[PDB]
DNA sequence: CCAGTCCGTTAAGGATTGCGCCACAT
DNA sequence: GATGTGGCGCAATCCTTAACGGACTG
């Protein structure tokens, strides 16, 4: 069976490859997306915690 | 020609394979002490050399000034705006970049260089 | 040369193949840390949210 | 000719990459 | 036991680069 244990693994190893040359470009694009994603959000809890801050003086404005 | 295809050629003692440390060396402290001129002199003390190879050897490897850095972008920018406007007039073209040998050009382009 | 050739491209090729490995490692490491900064991030935005509509709730509510 | 320069061209050999044999973890 | 991965060597190929061999200048 040996020449089957063969011909078997060598078709194994190249969709093992080709699934693994797609992982690393799939993952090399995550790296992007999410330092975008990061930068977007990063800027969204700086504006809320202006807005925030904000009404919260607002409040501390009022009188009794 | 007939002496030159001999002198210059046949002589089976002209050693035309790598430099060694030393032998950079010996040229390195010639063309210090005595300045990057008179290459047929500066030869006599390398066994095999001729003046020729010396100097090629020290204006595109030794010479300190000469930059084995990667190529910039911005390099690349004029290498190419001045190409278009020159052509291969790679020594023409050497003098806009400031640590940049003729062939360093001409090699960069050649390779890297061309999309 | 063949005995030597081979040495020395077999040399080159652990060499080019260790350096993909490496790239290969940093990138599934820059991913990680992406996702948990961001996952972070997610969360700071949604406190920040609910605080904000809380406190707009309370505000609007005030006696007139 | 001489001493310097220039430049096209190409051998030399390092960097990649597809293939298949293997060990052995899953 | 059968299948999926990570290594590795081979070879053919991609890529760069050093520097040789003409040719030109003054
Ligand atoms: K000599
Ligand atoms: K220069």
């Amino acid at each position: 069976e040996y020449k089957i244990r063969r011909e078997r693994n060598n078709i194994a190893v190249r969709k093992s490859r080709d699934k693994a040359k797609m992982r690393n470009l799939e993952t090399q694009h995550k790296v992007l997306e999410l330092t975008a994603e990061n930068e977007r959000l990063q800027k969204k809890v700086e504006q809320l915690s202006r807005e925030l801050s904000t009404l919260r003086n607002l409040f501390k404005q009022l009188p009794e | 020609q007939c002496q030159h295809r001999w002198q210059k050629v046949l002589n089976p003692e002209l050693i035309k394979g790598p430099w060694t440390k030393e032998e950079d060396q010996r040229v390195i402290k010639l063309v210090q002490k005595y300045g990057p001129k008179r290459w047929s002199v500066i030869a006599k003390h390398l066994k095999g050399r001729i003046g020729k190879q010396c100097r090629e050897r020290w204006h595109n490897h030794l010479n300190p000034e000469v930059k084995k850095t990667s190529w910039t972008e911005e390099e690349d920018r004029i290498i190419y705006q001045a190409h278009k406007r020159l052509g291969n007039r790679w020594a023409e073209i050497a003098k806009l970049l400031p640590g940049r040998t003729d062939n360093a050009i001409k090699n960069h382009w050649n390779s890297t260089m061309r999309r």
